[PDB]
């Protein structure tokens, strides 16, 4: 709900109003990355790309 | 002195020596862009969108503060004038706040009209914008202050037409307030006259706040009844339902002000 | 287009995109980008030399060393001339272009001594190289490399601004910046060092605080 | 930061009109047409010149020059009935600009191919 | 408009009595002229043009007729000039356009 | 509490009814979203300015609007023009 | 020349001509006309691509890089605007309706009533 | 600062606001400098008694009592008072402490003054003090560049040449409330340290810098000058 | 000729160093209501011709003729419209202090001119605008003027010469903006001090409607003096068409500030060192020069070497006389803190009655505080250029003028360090993708 400019335990008291606990609400990483301009989370897919069988 | 000759865009004609420049440009069928310069009100500066490139002249004249100049040369498609009044609207949308979506003036701002046609195309100044919060004048006056350009219509209408004091300029600098010292409304009979006097979305009808925009409203010009002057106005309606209500230029009833 | 128009740039000194019309300036790029032999590309920059464009002109380098085409009699002779007179026509604005046509130039290994020295002149007397990004500026000195065709003092002012932004160092820059040193043995243990680890702390990076008493 | 050109200084509209009168139209007739010379008042000489003269001076062209317009092509070269001889330099400019244009085709035309 | 471009006007030397009014723009291509003419002239033009040589060589393109009744100037009404298809449009009450 | 239509009714929510049930919005607007946004608290801002876009980044929610938090009285809290959210100021 | 639109003026392709004006001439023409079409859609993916990369002076071993999109990707659908018309580049990939109030205005006059176009007639043909 | 009152009842219509008859009878002085038919033009007089007469606060109330004697409108009354950085509409501090912050003060070292300051009252630079004593603020360019640092208390009586020890003992005298207006050092007013230089040679000052002329004499010679260039 | 060299025989403002009483018997000491009914005498043709013959150029914001302005005045309205004289005693620009040691030294040299100029003016009233600032300088002057009315040089016989004149003080407030013309008149009318429109001549309609004629206090100041001593004396201090002294105030990184007279197209180098010490730290230490207000741009160091202090050659030298407000920057000054300090000072002065100028200075003052920490580009440096140059010539007033040419000046003279401030912060923060959202608050 809201962007990293806004204060650390304001954004922790919205996250949990909305009863949200799949988000990362963590103060401490609230603070950390404060006005911070990351791109995105990335993976990374490893080679080869085959099927995960189930074999026993 | 009876017939001065200007020169409208290299086109030679024959104008009144008191006329102003902007008389010129609007009788000669010349659009000019502005934003403070009412015809019905009194002529002031607080605009810049009229400020004119005129040959041998050292800096743009605001065309509705100035007079013609007999011989004088008005070079209003040169990219002098262009630059000028692109430099003015950038300035101008330095500090209006991002409200078209939520403000009535869409679709009829003279602001976005201005930007889309005198406009530069594209914003540049990226920083934190100055607010002002609104203020409450009644159900009949919408207040949004932050997109007040502080224009003084509203202060040069009330002082000048209505004739009440109410309105005025407090503070200095970029946090000046376009609205009243002390919190009251605005009950002087031409409450519906501050909306249509404000050149941006600060004074709207309350009533009709919200309730569409003009490319969904129906106009159709008639008289009214309700006064004994019968002066014209046009209803806005959409579907069978009315929409609202605008003044009409009416200088034998009612000039262009209702009750 | 040309018809009741003047192709003369309005700043006197180089013309910008502004003052030509957008057709002309996209059918130019169009042409430079489909100019698959040498005479053609020559004819075309001759004949366009009236609204020819400093953008336009790296974009035929560009197009020339990704195409790997040859440079010819006709490169050295008519290419050369129009060339010389852009670079002399450069400005501070000019950043780019400048940088761009010095790294294609040498990444081709084009062999044109009066360009190459007025090039030099350009960036070293001129020292515009203040206006080319770090990984732009490891990219220039790795072409000029390549075609061994670079001035010392041009070489040593870069490592030291290499020194100087160690910070802004990605891996691929880095890799780079290390091959163009490496290929013509010209660097200092604080450039090696920096290669190692550049965004390591002052510790172990040794000389910092004597390389950065030097500004720039 | 560059917010000034944004806005394209050139496009691509330029219009031109070229305005021609009657090829037939005798200079007689286009004075008499134009109002310069009486519909009665003709085959005097007096008349005549005066009403060519008032064309030339009032309208900025020949009472002979067919052209109104050129702005199309600026051409000076008026084709009128009387001007047999500009009519075939007429004729051979176009046999010219046929060949040239048809001469400027990459892929339409090719004698060769 | 860098390609060789002429004004037909051998169909008013042709006519000898229809006085010529050309128009290009670059709005449309290089090769793209625009012509009013008479209607009662009109068939004789269209044989005229369909069996003449540097001309017989000609296919109609498209056809269409505009209501210049309604047909009104929205904009930059000042800007009209004196020899407008605008203002040709705003003179009559239709115009067949045949390409 | 205070009925509604009244004359300092209308002075407080700018000469309109209030609903607190948030019923009769939900079903003139058939949505519970007036609820919904009234569950939330009020947050208190240091700054007398802030920024509201509704959301983490720009075009990821609402188009960014500047509200001014100090106003003549004090701790007087505004909901975003652009979102449900409403920012208060910090001490007054 | 005078007809040539977007980019057949400077690419080369090969059109067929039938020398009957059949049926089976028709679809000899469209069966050339895929297969010409597959050649220049190639040509111009080409066009847009990045063939060559910088290679390392010690040795010949191209200097591929670990982070980069061109890495990879040799195609890159933006160098040849981000070269061109960096400007226009920037600007479009910086401002936003959401962040400039010109830009809310231009998608409010873009949404409501759309761009104002001059009078005139004109005919265009693809 | 707020351009609109603010929501504080000390500032509110119900505060009595008179003027003191001293001030009714310095009135009669000030309104005749304006002609009658301008009677707002003695605005600025008006609001400088009302400052000096209300602890350096402007009451709403005596805003609305100088309109009734002004004769004009109370939102212009409100618009000249907010329009002059010299009205304190609120109730502000014992001392109004200002400090120029402009850059002919900042490059004598304005700013180092100002943090000192801060330090002895504990307070911000753009708050005022849980005391009540004073309430800092850094002002503009008093008309004191020249002898910058230079601070003031008051809106009168402005001192110079602010040092850090300087401003300590300053500071320690306006507590005891006997301070050396104007700069506290050995400059001589406008006279800066380091000597002088201007007027050195005294006799001059003291020759009663007595020039005559015969203006009849010029006044003809014009006139002549006049006529012969008409001939 | 070498000027730069003016003695205390032909010094104007004697009592510079308070050296006397600045009441009535100074100011008889220092030669004031001296031959006033027969210099009044020579007719209101004569003190102007006077006037011009002079050279005096206005001592205030431009240096235009002071005596073709007060000629401009109407010799009679034919209505009965009175006239005003004012006085524009409030200085609220940076770096000057002339005005105000006049104000507090020399009281009535000032009423002197003032009476001298409304009767040329054929003026009945005359208005001192003092800074609001100047508290105890407005008292002192008050005092002045009641004992120069006690007198009988003002009032309603003025030295007796058949000329009622009539002069107010006006404590007014911290308004730069007032501190012009039209503001002034604006301020005095009782309303906001916003400058009117242009050219709405105050000569034709200034105070009240009735024509006024305003001037510098410096300029009025020397009506008399010059009046007395001759034209030529006054002529024979300065170069061509810079004709007269000049109080130059000297202040900033300099060894010994101060304010002096001295002759006009002083050179730069030598007032500076004669007059003051030399910069503290010797010539070499000095980094940048401003010769007039705040509005003036900062000057080079090469500049300030080859340089005379007259408004011809400082608008060679691309700066402007102005004021003559001499401010001093030396090797230790950051550019851009004293840029950041004058663009709040100024956006802080502008009365905002014009957009452009007010979200200019706004949009300035936003650029000189994300200027100072490095995060900004060299780009940004052309886009405060740009801006600059817009916001000039597109103002009401020369307010909206005035702040963009010292960023002009700055922009064109300190290219490089800001480059190198913007290196180090940039080598030491990278970040590859820029946030879309606008610039953090400060
Ligand atoms: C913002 C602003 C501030 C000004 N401040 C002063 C000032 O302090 N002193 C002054 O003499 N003129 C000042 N002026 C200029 C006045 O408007 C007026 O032109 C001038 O006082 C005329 O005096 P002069 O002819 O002797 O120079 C200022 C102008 C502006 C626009
Ligand atoms: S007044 Fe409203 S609609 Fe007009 S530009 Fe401003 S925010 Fe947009
Ligand atoms: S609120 Fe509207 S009408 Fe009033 S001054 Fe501001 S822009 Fe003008
Ligand atoms: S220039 Fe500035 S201070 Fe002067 S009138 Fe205009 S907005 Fe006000
Ligand atoms: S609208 Fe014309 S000067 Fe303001
Ligand atoms: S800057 Fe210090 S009082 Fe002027
Ligand atoms: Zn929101």
């Amino acid at each position: 709900a809201l962007d990293n400019s806004f204060s650390p335990e304001n954004i922790a008291q919205v996250q949990s109003s909305i009863g949200d606990k799949v988000t990362n609400i963590d103060t401490k990483a609230l603070a950390l990355n404060h006005q911070t301009e990351e791109y995105h989370k990335t993976s990374k897919l490893v080679y080869p790309i085959r099927t995960n069988l189930v074999v026993e | 002195n009876k017939q001065i000759e200007i020169f409208i865009d290299g086109k030679p004609a024959k104008v009144d020596d008191s006329y102003t420049i902007f008389q010129a440009c609007y009788e000669n069928g010349v659009i000019v862009p502005r934003f403070c310069y009412h015809e019905r009100l009194s002529v002031a500066g607080n605009c810049r969108m009229c400020l004119v490139e005129v040959e041998n002249v050292p800096k743009p004249v605001a065309a509705c503060a100035s007079q013609v100049v007999p011989g004088m040369k008005i070079k209003t498609k040169s990219e002098k004038t262009r630059i000028h009044r692109g430099n003015v609207m950038e300035f101008l949308l330095a500090n209006h706040p991002l409200d078209c979506p939520i403000c009535d003036q869409g679709g009829e701002c003279d602001l976005q009209d201005i930007s889309s046609v005198y406009g530069y195309g594209i914003s540049r100044y990226n920083e934190y914008k100055r607010a002002v919060e609104d203020k409450n004048y009644g159900p009949l006056v919408a207040t949004s202050m932050n997109r007040c350009i502080h224009c003084t219509r509203c202060v040069r209408f009330a002082t000048q037409i209505a004739g009440v004091e109410d309105l005025g300029k407090t503070g200095r600098g970029k946090a000046a307030e376009i609205g009243t010292y002390v919190e009251k409304t605005f009950n002087t009979e031409l409450s519906g006259n501050v909306v249509d006097v404000c050149p941006v979305g600060a004074l709207t009808n309350a009533p009709y706040a919200f309730t569409s925009r003009p490319w969904e409203l129906k106009s159709f010009y008639t008289s009214d009844v309700f006064d004994t002057l019968g002066s014209a106005i046009q209803v806005d309606t959409r579907g069978p339902e009315i929409m609202r209500v605008l003044p009409r230029i009416h200088e034998e009833i009612n000039e262009e002000w209702i009750s | 287009s040309q018809r009741g128009r003047d192709y003369t740039p309005s700043n006197k000194k180089y013309l910008q995109p502004w003052e030509l019309e957008r057709k002309e300036y996209v059918e130019l790029s169009l042409a430079i980008q489909s100019a698959y032999s040498c005479k053609m590309l020559s004819e075309i920059l001759k004949d366009n030399l009236y609204m020819l464009t400093d953008y336009q002109l790296s974009f035929a380098m560009f197009h020339l060393w990704n195409h790997e085409i040859p440079i010819d009699n006709y490169f050295y002779n008519v290419i050369s001339p129009i060339l010389k007179e852009y670079i002399t026509r450069f400005d501070r604005e000019c950043n780019k272009s400048l940088a761009e046509i010095a790294t294609f130039l040498g990444r081709m290994n084009v062999q044109d001594d009066a360009l190459w020295k007025v090039i030099e002149t350009k960036l070293v007397q001129e020292r515009l190289y203040r206006y080319i990004p770090l990984n732009d500026l490891i990219d220039l000195a790795h072409g000029m490399a390549t075609a061994n065709r670079g001035s010392q003092e041009f070489y040593n002012i870069v490592e030291n601004v290499i020194i100087k932004h160690r910070l802004r160092l990605i891996p691929d820059k880095i890799a780079v910046a290390k091959d163009c040193f490496t290929a013509r043995k010209i660097g200092s243990p604080l450039l090696y060092q920096v290669l190692e680890n550049p965004q390591a702390e002052a510790h172990e990076l040794a000389g910092l605080k004597e390389h950065e008493q030097l500004k720039i | 930061h560059n917010i000034r050109y944004h806005h394209e200084i050139h496009t691509s509209d330029q219009t031109y009109h070229s305005s021609y009168d009657p090829v037939g139209e005798t200079t007689t007739e286009r004075l008499v047409r134009y109002g310069y010379l009486n519909k009665d008042q003709v085959n005097n000489a007096e008349a005549v010149a005066a009403a060519a003269k008032e064309f030339q001076e009032k309208e900025k062209r020949s009472p002979s020059n067919n052209i109104i317009i050129d702005e199309i092509s600026n051409s000076d070269k008026p084709i009128t009935k009387e001007n047999r001889e500009s009519v075939a330099h007429h004729v051979r400019q176009q046999f010219e600009f046929f060949r040239e244009v048809n001469a400027e085709e990459v892929w339409s035309v090719s004698i060769e191919e | 408009m860098q390609n060789k471009y002429m004004q037909p006007i051998q169909l008013f030397i042709v006519f000898e009595k229809l006085n010529s009014k050309m128009w290009i723009s670059k709005k449309l291509n290089s090769n793209h002229s625009i012509a009013l003419i008479p209607s009662n002239w009109f068939y004789s033009i269209n044989l005229f043009l369909k069996r003449e040589l540097l001309f017989s060589n000609i296919t109609l393109i498209e056809n269409s007729a505009i209501d210049t009744i309604s047909y009104n100037l929205e904009t930059n009404q000042n800007d009209l000039d004196k020899t407008n298809i605008e203002n040709y449009f705003f003179k009559n009450k239709m115009l067949v356009f045949y390409n | 509490n205070l009925n509604p239509y009244s004359y300092e009714a209308l002075k407080e929510n700018h000469w309109l009814v209030s609903d607190s049930s948030k019923k009769n919005s939900e079903w003139t607007h058939k949505s519970n979203a007036e609820q919904l946004i009234a569950k939330v608290p009020i947050i208190y801002v240091d700054s007398n300015i802030v920024r509201c876009i509704g959301g983490t980044e720009i075009n990821a929610g609402h188009p960014q609007v500047y509200i001014q938090l100090d106003t003549r009285k004090h701790g007087t809290p505004q909901t975003c023009k652009y979102c449900g959210l409403r920012y208060a100021k910090k001490m007054d | 020349k005078t007809e040539t639109y977007a980019n057949y003026y400077y690419l080369n392709f090969r059109s067929y001509t039938g020398q009957h004006g059949d049926c089976y001439d028709r679809f000899l023409i469209r069966m050339n006309e895929m297969c010409e079409s597959l050649n220049i859609v190639n040509q111009s993916i080409n066009k847009i691509s990045k063939f060559n990369n910088i290679v390392s002076i010690n040795t010949k071993k191209n200097i591929l890089n670990k982070e980069n999109f061109n890495r990879q990707t040799t195609v890159l659908p933006h160098l040849v605007l981000s070269y061109l018309n960096k400007n226009d580049y920037n600007l479009k990939n910086t401002k936003n309706d959401y962040n400039s109030m010109e830009e809310l205005i231009t998608h409010f006059k873009y949404w409501s009533k759309g761009l104002k176009v001059e009078s005139g007639y004109t005919y265009q043909s693809v | 600062r707020l351009a609109a009152h603010r929501k504080n009842d000390d500032n509110s219509d119900s505060v009595p606001f008179e003027f003191t008859p001293e001030n009714y009878k310095e009135i009669e002085k000030i309104l005749a400098k304006y002609p009658l038919k301008q009677k707002r033009s003695a605005v600025m007089p008006l609001l400088y008694l009302v400052q000096e007469q209300n602890n350096n606060w402007v009451p709403l109330s005596a805003m609305k009592k100088i309109a009734k004697l002004l004769e004009m409108p109370e939102i212009d009354v409100y618009e000249v008072a907010t329009f002059y950085t010299m009205y304190n509409r609120e109730p502000v501090g014992k001392f109004h402490l200002q400090i120029c912050g402009t850059t002919p003060c900042q490059l004598c070292g304005s700013r180092e003054i100002t943090k000192a300051i801060e330090e002895y009252t504990q307070t911000k630079l753009g708050h005022t003090s849980a005391d009540g004593k004073w309430t800092l603020e850094e002002v503009e360019c008093l008309g004191a560049c020249s002898n910058a640092p230079m601070i003031q208390v008051n809106n009168k009586w402005v001192y110079e040449d602010l040092t850090t020890e300087n401003v300590v003992k300053l500071l320690k005298d306006l507590e005891s409330g006997t301070d050396k207006k104007g700069p506290q050092n050995h400059r001589n007013q406008v006279e800066g340290p380091l000597g002088r230089s201007t007027l050195k040679e005294k006799d001059f000052l003291s020759g009663e810098i007595r020039f005559s002329r015969d203006f009849a004499k010029a006044k003809q010679d014009w006139v002549a000058q006049k006529e012969q260039e008409r001939i | 000729r070498s000027y730069g060299n003016l003695k205390d025989q032909d010094r104007i403002f004697t009592n510079l160093y308070r050296d006397g009483d600045p009441f009535v018997k100074g100011a008889l000491k220092r030669g004031d209501w001296h031959q006033t009914k027969e210099i009044l005498s020579n007719g209101p043709e004569w003190i102007i011709d006077e006037i011009k013959k002079s050279g005096l150029r206005g001592r205030g914001g431009a240096g235009f003729l002071s005596g073709l302005k007060y000629s401009f005045m109407p010799k009679v309205n034919p209505d009965g419209r009175p006239s005003y004289l004012v006085i524009n005693s409030d200085e609220s620009e940076p770096g000057t202090c002339k005005d105000r040691e006049i104000l507090r030294n020399d009281p009535h040299k000032l009423v002197e001119g003032a009476l001298v100029v409304g009767f040329s003016m054929r003026a009945r009233a005359a208005y001192i605008y003092i800074r609001g600032e100047f508290w105890v300088e407005a008292n002192i002057l008050q005092q002045a003027i009641d004992e120069a009315y006690a007198k009988g040089f003002i009032g309603k016989n003025a030295c007796g010469s058949g000329y009622d004149f009539d002069v107010y003080i006006h404590r007014g407030a911290g308004a730069y903006i007032c501190g012009e013309e039209t503001g002034l008149i604006e301020s005095i009318e009782g309303k906001a001090g916003q400058p009117r429109v242009k050219p709405p001549f105050p000569a034709n309609a200034g105070l009240y409607g009735c024509p006024t004629t305003v001037t510098n206090v410096e300029t009025v100041a020397v009506c008399p003096t010059i009046m007395r001593r001759g034209a030529s004396w006054f002529a024979s201090f300065g170069r061509p068409n810079n004709a007269g002294t000049k109080l130059y105030c000297i202040s900033g990184h300099v060894n010994n500030p101060c304010t002096v007279e001295e002759e006009m197209s002083i050179p730069l180098r030598e007032l500076l060192e004669k007059h003051c010490g030399g910069v503290r730290g010797g010539w070499d230490n000095l980094l940048a020069v401003i010769p007039g207000g705040s509005s003036v741009p900062m000057m080079p160091k090469n500049v300030c070497d080859d340089v005379l202090m007259d408004f011809d050659a400082l608008k060679a030298v691309g700066s402007g006389l102005g004021t003559a407000a001499v401010i001093v920057m030396d090797k230790s000054t950051d550019p851009i803190d004293a840029i950041l300090r004058l663009s709040k000072f100024y956006k802080h002065e502008s009365c905002g009655q014009c957009t452009p100028c007010r979200e200019g200075t706004g949009w300035i003052v936003d650029v000189m505080e994300r200027l100072l920490v490095g995060n900004a580009d060299y780009a940004e440096i052309d886009m405060l250029q740009q801006v600059t140059q817009q916001i000039e010539m597109h103002t009401i007033c020369a307010l909206g003028d005035a702040a963009a040419w010292p960023v002009q000046g700055l922009i064109k003279n300190f290219r490089e360090e800001i480059e190198d401030r913007i290196d180090s912060y940039h080598a030491k923060h990278p970040q590859l993708k820029k946030s879309r959202k606008s610039n953090p608050q400060i």
